[PDB]
Order: C-alpha cells, then sequence, then structure tokens
C-alpha cells in the first residue's frame, strides 16, 4: 500500500498503479530491445517482442480486473461524496478505498508471476546478445533503441515547463483555501475534502516532477557515453542493464505526473463547481 | 476430455491445414491455449502459446488462433516432416487444472509406396543351448503401414506360437513392426525351412531360415 | 543448452510410493515455475502438477490430489514429484517440464521422459540372445521375456551408433515383452567393426554387454 498510486483521470472513471511492477515491466521492456537491435539480423524479431509484451500487459490488466467490482463501489461513494451526514460518507469512503488496497494486496501473487514471466523473457533475449569480438563489442543497440523508443519522450518532457506547472497548482490551491476562509455547510465540508484529495494528488505530483528532472539530465549525459564507441562484453551488458534502469525510473514518473496531473484537474473542476453552487445559487 | 480434437487430420504438401480445438468459457473462452508437437517416439514440444504466439525456434509455417471457445493451429507450406501428434491445452477456471485435449495425428498424403525391408533369423547358439528357441522376422521401412505376416515350416502353415507387433512410425515417416514364432529346440530341428511371409500392398515378400 | 534429465522410473505396487527427481541445467531454475505431465502409453497428454519459483503455490490434476506432492530445491536445480497410492492408471511416462511463460500455463522445456509402471506383476530380467547373420548383411540381439517397459540397448560400447534399428516391443499373451535391436552393418561381407549391444533391463538390474560380433 506505500507503492501504490490511484488516478481519477476523468469523471467516473479509476485506476490504480502497482509503482514497482510498472518499473520492473518497463525496465526487462528496453531489455528486450536492446538485445534485438544489438544485431542488424534481429531487428525483424520486434513483432515477437511487441505481441509478446502486449499478451503480458493483457494478462497483467486481467488480474487487476479482478477488483472491478470492489473498485466501482468506490467510484460511487466518490461521485455522492463530490456531487452535493459528512463523517458516515467519508467513513464509507476510507473503508471502501482500504477494500480496494486489500483486494490489489490479495492479487499480488498473480502479478508478481506475470512480472517474473516479463524478466525471463527479457534476460533470455539479453542472454543471446552476441558480439563479433568481446574485447569490442559494438553499441547500435544502445543508440538504435534510444533514437526510436526514448529520444521522443526526452523531447517531449523538454517542450514542458514542469516546474511551472506545480507553480500553477499550488496557486490554485493557496486561492481555493483563501476563498474557504473569506467565507460567509455540506457544501464546506464537501469542498474541504476535493481539497486535501488535491493536495495529496499534487505532493504526488511534486514527487514525480523531481524524478522526471533528475533522470531527464541523468539520460541526455549518460547516453552521449554509451553510442558510437565499443565496449568489452561485460561492460557493455552493464550499461545497457544502466540505461535501461534509468530509462523505466524515468517513464514511470513520467507516466504517473501525466496522470497524477489528469486526475487533479479532473477533481478542480469540482471544486470550482462547489464554489460556483455556494455563491450564485445559495 | 475438456478439449475437443480431431482424431486425425489430412492434407498433400505445399498446402495449409487446420486443427481444432473446442472448448469451453471455463477454459479456453478465458485461458491462454498452447498447441503442441509430439514426432514419433520423442518428447513433445511447444509450437503455440498465448494463443498466438509462435515459440522462438518454431517455424513461421506454424500459427495459431483463438475466437471464443474454440482454438486453431494451421500448418501452412506442408512437409511429410510434420506428420506427428498434435495437442492443444489451456488452464480450466472450473477445475484448477491444465486440461489438455486428445491429441491430433497429421497425415501428409501423397508419399511414394515402399516395399518392406524383411530380415528373418533363426534360434541363437544360446537359447538352444538354453533350451529354448524362437523365430525373429523383422520388418521395417513399408510406407503403407499395414503388413499381413504368415509363417510357414516346410511350406505347411503356422497356426500357432505366433506373435506380431502392430505397426509403429519410424522417425522417417515409415513403419516398422516384427512378428515372433516360439517353438521347443526339437521342433526347429524337425524341420528343413521356415519361412516368414510378409504382405503389403498385394505383393508378398519372403524370407526363409533352416537349422 | 537448456535441460531437463529424469530419474527415478520403475516398477511399483499398486498402493506403493515412489518419487521422482529432475536435474536442472542450462537456465536459472530459481526463476521459473516448473511442471510434470505425464502420458500413458500409446495414449495422449495429461498433465499432473506445477509449482511455483519458490514452492508457496502448487497446482495437481484432480484425480492425483492428496496422493502426490510437487516439491524443488532451486540450490540443486531440482524438481520431485513423491507419488503415493500408486494406481494402475498412473502408469505412464512422466516429463520434467518448465512453465514459461507461467501467465500462459506454457510447457517451454521437455525432459526425456521417467517410466513408471503400477502392477502388481513382479519384474522379470531378459535372456538377452545374439542375432546371427545388399552385399550389407544385417544382425543384432534378441531381448526375450522382461517385464516391465523400458530395456535400453545401445551400441557405443560397439559402433554403427547411427544406423541401428531397435524395435518396438512385443507385448506377449505371459503379459512379458521381448525387443529386438539390428543395425545394417555397411561393411559386411567378412569384414566388420566391433559391434557390441549395450542391453540393460534397470528395473531387473541386468546390465547384459553382448559383443555379438567380435571383428
Amino acid at each position: 500500500a506505500n507503492s501504490i498510486d490511484i488516478l481519477q483521470e476523468k469523471e467516473g472513471h479509476l485506476d490504480f498503479v502497482i509503482i514497482p511492477h510498472y518499473t520492473f515491466l518497463d525496465y526487462y521492456k528496453h531489455l528486450s530491445y536492446n538485445s534485438i537491435y544489438h544485431k542488424s539480423s534481429t531487428y525483424g524479431k520486434y513483432i515477437a517482442v511487441d505481441a509478446f509484451i502486449k499478451k503480458i500487459n493483457e494478462a497483467y490488466d486481467k488480474v487487476k480486473s479482478k477488483c472491478n467490482d470492489i473498485k466501482n463501489d468506490l467510484i460511487a461513494t466518490i461521485k455522492k461524496l463530490e456531487h452535493p451526514t459528512f463523517k458516515k460518507m467519508m467513513d464509507e469512503y476510507n473503508t471502501k478505498k482500504k477494500k480496494l488496497i486489500k483486494c490489489i494486496k490479495n492479487h499480488e501473487n498473480d502479478f508478481n508471476k506475470i512480472c517474473m514471466d516479463m524478466k525471463n523473457y527479457g534476460t533470455n533475449l539479453f542472454e543471446q546478445l552476441s558480439c563479433y569480438n568481446n574485447n569490442f563489442c559494438n553499441t547500435n543497440g544502445i543508440r538504435y533503441h534510444y533514437d526510436e523508443y526514448i529520444h521522443k519522450l526526452i523531447l517531449s518532457v523538454k517542450s514542458k515547463n514542469l516546474n511551472k506547472d506545480l507553480s500553477d497548482m499550488t496557486n490554485i490551491l493557496q486561492q481555493s483555501e483563501l476563498l474557504l476562509t473569506n467565507l460567509n455547510y455540506i457544501y464546506i465540508d464537501t469542498i474541504k475534502f476535493i481539497h486535501k484529495e488535491m493536495k495529496h494528488i499534487f505532493n504526488r505530483i511534486e514527487y514525480h516532477t523531481k524524478i522526471i528532472n533528475d533522470k531527464t539530465k541523468i539520460i541526455q549525459d549518460k547516453i552521449k557515453l554509451n553510442i558510437w564507441r565499443t565496449f568489452q562484453k561485460d561492460e557493455l551488458l552493464k550499461r545497457i542493464l544502466d540505461m535501461s534502469n534509468e530509462y523505466s525510473l524515468f517513464i514511470t514518473s513520467d507516466h504517473l505526473r501525466q496522470m497524477l496531473y489528469n486526475t487533479f484537474y479532473s477533481k478542480e473542476k469540482h471544486l470550482n463547481n462547489i464554489f460556483h453552487h455556494l455563491i450564485y445559487v445559495l | 476430455s475438456a478439449l475437443t480434437q480431431p482424431p486425425s487430420v489430412s492434407e498433400a504438401p505445399r498446402r495449409r491445414v487446420t486443427i481444432y480445438c473446442s472448448g469451453s468459457s471455463s477454459n479456453i473462452g478465458n485461458n491462454a491455449v498452447s498447441w503442441y508437437q509430439q514426432l514419433p517416439g520423442k518428447s513433445p514440444k511447444l509450437l503455440i502459446y498465448f494463443d498466438d504466439l509462435v515459440t522462438s525456434g518454431v517455424s513461421d509455417r506454424f500459427s495459431g488462433s483463438k475466437s471464443g471457445t474454440s482454438a486453431s493451429l494451421a500448418i501452412s507450406g506442408l512437409q511429410s516432416e510434420d506428420e506427428a501428434d498434435y495437442y492443444c491445452a489451456a488452464w480450466d477456471d472450473r477445475l484448477n487444472g491444465v486440461v489438455f485435449g486428445g491429441g491430433t495425428k497429421l497425415t501428409v498424403l501423397g508419399q511414394p509406396k515402399a516395399a518392406p525391408s524383411v530380415t528373418l533369423f533363426p534360434p541363437s547358439s544360446e537359447e538352444l543351448q538354453a533350451n529354448k528357441a524362437t523365430l525373429v522376422c523383422l520388418i521395417s521401412d513399408f510406407y503403407p503401414g499395414a503388413v499381413t505376416v504368415a509363417w510357414k515350416a516346410d511350406s505347411s502353415p503356422v497356426k500357432a506360437g505366433v506373435e506380431t507387433t502392430t505397426p509403429s512410425k519410424q522417425s522417417n515417416n515409415k513403419y516398422a513392426a516384427s512378428s515372433y514364432l516360439s517353438l521347443t529346440p526339437e521342433q526347429w530341428k524337425s524341420h528343413r525351412s521356415y519361412s516368414c511371409q510378409v504382405t503389403h500392398e498385394g505383393s508378398t515378400v519372403e524370407k526363409t531360415v533352416a537349422p | 543448452e537448456v535441460q531437463l534429465v529424469e530419474s527415478g522410473g520403475g516398477l511399483v505396487q499398486p498402493g506403493g510410493s515412489l518419487r521422482l527427481s529432475c536435474a536442472a541445467s542450462g537456465f536459472t531454475f530459481n526463476t521459473y515455475w516448473m511442471s510434470w505431465v505425464r502420458q500413458a502409453p500409446g495414449k495422449g497428454l495429461e498433465w499432473v502438477a506445477n509449482i511455483q519459483q519458490d514452492g508457496s503455490e502448487k497446482d495437481y490434476l484432480n484425480s492425483v490430489r492428496g496422493r502426490f506432492t510437487i516439491s524443488r530445491d532451486n540450490a540443486k536445480k531440482s524438481l520431485y514429484l513423491q507419488m503415493n497410492s500408486l494406481r494402475a492408471e498412473d502408469t505412464a511416462v512422466y516429463y520434467c517440464a518448465r512453465d514459461n511463460p507461467a501467465s500462459a500455463v506454457a510447457f517451454d522445456v521437455w525432459g526425456q521422459g521417467a517410466m513408471v509402471t503400477v502392477s502388481s506383476a513382479s519384474t522379470k530380467g531378459p535372456s538377452v540372445f545374439p542375432l546371427a547373420p545388399g552385399g550389407t548383411a544385417a544382425l543384432g540381439c534378441l531381448v526375450k521375456d522382461y517385464f516391465p517397459e523400458p530395456v535400453t540397448v545401445s551400441w557405443n560400447s560397439g559402433a554403427l551408433t547411427s544406423g541401428v534399428h531397435t524395435f518396438p516391443a512385443v507385448l506377449q499373451s505371459s503379459g512379458l515383452y521381448s525387443l529386438s535391436s539390428v543395425v545394417t552393418v555397411p561393411s559386411s561381407s567378412l569384414g566388420t567393426q566391433t559391434y557390441i549391444c549395450n542391453v540393460n533391463h534397470k528395473p531387473s538390474n541386468t546390465k547384459v554387454d553382448k559383443r555379438v560380433e567380435p571383428k
């Protein structure tokens, strides 16, 4: 329950991410692709690699779907709480949230089984990597995989002002708080809850933003040291594993950041609507 | 069996073959289907998994598909080397176990007729020295996997003491069988010639032994 | 490279116990689910059991629950099947298998198989007799009246290792088996190598090497 993030990107929808599994699955995807791009004759294996990863993802999602009944119960409680007795309504929110997390933990073994399959497949591909001479293995796999799978994400990140998104959220949180205090009720207890929700979401966004910024710089510097050059086989495998670690850590926070950003602004509409209702209707 | 497969399917070379695997919503409908090839006398090997993934190293002429409660295996550009038994399997939620299909034997057509290679042995120095006697008729490489075996003792039909095996698929796609005739060492000495007669495709190959 | 080798097969009396072992090599055994699959002679495949990487989850065929125990030892890279209260229907070749992907329940690696026979009949060793001879005269050995299967006859302590024909055994109306193994000697006219037949019936601990033709 410490490494589980909850997202609500759109009204009436809820999902969850077990953070170490996302990172784990993502890591072995980079490792697999690096293993097939090292030789030009194994490029065509990408169809099989894509198809295996797709099967793993569907298998993982099918395990997630087992908690759909508990999940939709929580969703309908959130709708009641966000669309205006509050202690009873909030107590039912915490208990339903607790059932969701217990449902997720009761399927850890199913989740781990699918994760171990991805690891084994990626490692089997990794183990077949060969060189013309082990004293100077090529790094074409590292270069190609970066150019075709990673570079677009680094540029998409660099094209954003993630720090400004945080200041925009902090200002929204501060101004909405100062609004509550200079007010004058079921509408008040509701606004305090969504504000508390948006505040936790914001701290999660801030957590991932810091990661993205660190990893953005780390990746861009490390990739320069690992391409258009050769390495002894032991060193090549080490750098591939290191790149795949950086990539997966970057991709997890980037992924979660976007989903959390959407959740924050999905909640803000409720906040704004309940404020406009407390003023113009009442 | 929970999964239903045709007992046999057949097709000429260069063509495409389909083998269905009929199941239910508790097995195929909800779980991943695997497919296996078992060559005569060999351990099985995995062809297809996750319904339609081709295991690494397996030829691309093998493909998988599944829809609803039925799965299927396709073999294109058929080769006589593809002659084997094919099994489907999948997890079953109601049984909490793997259900296997009953298997399907694949027969590739247009295989040229092949006459049996027959070898007949008389009772050994030992066995005779050990108060015993048996005739060994070894039959191999007959493509049409059917043979009739007759035994003769100085041209008289032998109706007792004969045990013949069912024909068996060799690695080379042809068949093998063996026929045995048991006798007392006095019986082997009492006759001049013993004959093993193997009939295949209306033609008869004969082998004879003498004490 | 990747290999699975079974041991521990043989003849057991009904209601008796037998333990199969599987030595794995060429891969990280500790990171995979492992399995047992069986095939009765002339019959189809029937799954027996699965076991998780650390042994915390075990799955069994309905008909063997309570009687069979699948276990593993990752340090020894070994898989086990403790078979208790054996029944005649348990008679089959038992294959050790790797379950990968385990989410797909796929047996991606198979062993050579271990023969297990559940019978009230007793083990009988065979009387191995040599077989006397297009310019390629042939000959071999005769493995007479044994029980149960299998019987292995190689020509490694001899020669023509690849070009032999070991015929499937006949099941006589006595319940005993008999097989013959012949090799098509390429140089056969008053000219040959030191060919020897290596017949060993393991359930009867018979190991007879018969050098049918020293020449």
